[PDB]
């Protein structure tokens, strides 16, 4: 049974007074370093600094030149030669922004089809592959070293409408995307094409062809009923939610089957547990869990944030205490832990920040 | 350190698989039996989850120390011991998975 306790220690509403519709801690940091934040919403980014007694101290404040962009999603990485963090943006614009956050400056971009992005990864190992999601039946791989498109993952058996989420698993060895169309696919990006493809745009120069994989090795409709807003990996199993207000856990194949060895025609799924909660049944609403994979959040549409003891095999079991506050009546978009998982920051749809420490 | 870096890893992962056999060592129906294939496939994930952390740890770490020759040496050497670790476990979780079926 799960034993994780947490207490709110503060809470900030921003400025601008708009939704915030992603935060994410900065992992790409050592113990010792402060624990820094990014919030983005609207045409801006906020980065924030966690300090003793629930202080939350704004850092920074970028405002992007395009009164019209509303971010949606941020992900970290760090430059490959300085090893000084970099934060990648994007939202309704269809561009990905690199920021620099010494200098809070945009220092590169890129342009896809052009639609809304709804997500961005970067690879857990080679920094400067990034993965981004739009509003589109495609997803793309980029090279932000090297500026160039490495591979563009649907069409001919890729998603039948809009993909909505994606995430690499922990060694970036693959990708497991979701959809619209209730599909969930397996990309491998450790294959020899994938390998030599990242290869070639680390090796191209001006002071370019772009793959395009248009078969995924797995495929399944048999997890959810609607569309698949989110996607996270738990090993090698996955974790994906719908409207139907559960996190549900499953693997390809059968129980024993080892992931490296399904092929791309497997039919068979194996559903291992469900994480119940309430009224979050909204789009765009996202769960993340810590560095080690121990606890899983989710904010709801009403203010409240679930959490679970991923270290719980029955999901009835893991439930944590919901976490309510309250003054925090607004939808919960995402959450994020911090590197050590002593503080957990919820963002809102009234521009407020929530700051849970734990206590146990 | 950079050799610390290797060392602490090496035995972090070696005290997961040591952790996951003796998990294993505490684990009937068709129903019942698969209660508990599953509970050993829970089991060696939570295992797999922790030595790619270690790995993921161990790596930012030694990126965050900046040799270029041993440092790339260093990544290379902990990506072997994941991959090494990682068959241990999958290999633990395919005996005791065929034992509580024989």
């Amino acid at each position: 049974k799960c034993k994780y306790s947490f207490k709110c220690v503060n809470s900030l509403k921003e400025d601008h007074n708009q939704p915030l519709f992603g935060v994410q801690f900065n992992w790409h940091s050592k113990e010792g370093d402060p624990l820094v934040f990014a919030t983005v919403g609207s045409n801006r980014v906020t980065l924030y600094e966690c300090h003793s007694q629930g202080e939350i101290r704004l850092l920074q404040s970028y405002v992007d030149a395009d009164a019209d962009e509303n971010f949606y999603t941020c992900a970290w990485t760090y430059d490959s030669n300085t090893s000084h963090p970099l934060l990648a943006v994007a939202g309704s614009r269809g561009i990905i922004r690199i920021i620099n956050p010494i200098t809070m400056q945009c220092i590169k971009h890129y342009v896809g089809h052009g639609n809304a992005i709804n997500e961005l990864k970067f690879h857990p190992r080679d920094p400067n592959l990034l993965l981004s999601v739009s509003k589109d039946h495609a997803l793309r791989l980029w090279n932000i070293q090297t500026d160039t498109l490495v591979a563009i993952f649907g069409g001919v058996e890729g998603h039948r409408d809009e993909v909505l989420s994606a995430d690499y698993d922990l060694l970036g060895e693959k990708i497991m995307s979701c959809g619209m169309d209730h599909s969930l696919k397996l990309w491998r990006i450790n294959s020899k094409r994938m390998m030599n493809a990242i290869k070639e745009s680390y090796d191209y120069n001006p002071n370019f062809i772009s793959q395009k994989i248009h078969f995924p090795d797995f495929s399944t409709r048999d997890i959810h009923r609607n569309y698949v807003d989110c996607v996270r990996w738990l090993g090698d199993l996955i974790l994906s939610k719908s409207c139907e207000n559960a996190i549900v856990c499953w693997k390809p194949g059968k129980m024993e089957d080892d992931i490296d060895k399904i092929k791309p025609s497997e039919s068979n799924v194996t559903i291992l547990g469900r994480f119940d909660y309430s009224q979050c049944d909204i789009w765009y609403m996202r769960f993340s869990m810590d560095f080690w994979q121990k606890m899983l959040a989710l904010g709801n549409q009403v203010g409240k944030l679930y959490v679970w003891d991923l270290e719980v095999e029955d999901p009835h079991k893991a439930k944590c205490t919901t976490l309510t506050h309250h003054k925090c009546g607004a939808a919960i978009r995402q959450t994020s832990f911090s590197r050590d998982s002593s503080i957990l920051i919820a963002v809102c749809d009234d521009a407020s920040i929530w700051r849970w420490d734990r206590l146990r | 350190m950079i050799n610390e870096i290797k060392k602490n890893a090496q035995e972090r992962m070696d005290e997961t698989v040591e952790q996951l056999k003796n998990e294993l060592s505490k684990v009937g129906t068709e129903e019942r039996r698969l209660e508990l294939a599953k509970q050993v496939v829970f089991a060696a994930n939570r295992a797999l989850i922790r030595v790619r952390t270690i790995a993921l740890e161990a790596a930012w770490r030694l990126l965050m120390l900046g040799n270029k020759r041993d440092i790339s040496q260093a990544l290379e050497e902990i990506e072997k011991l994941t991959k090494v670790a990682a068959k241990k476990i999958k290999e633990v979780l395919e005996a005791k998975i065929k034992e509580l079926r024989e």
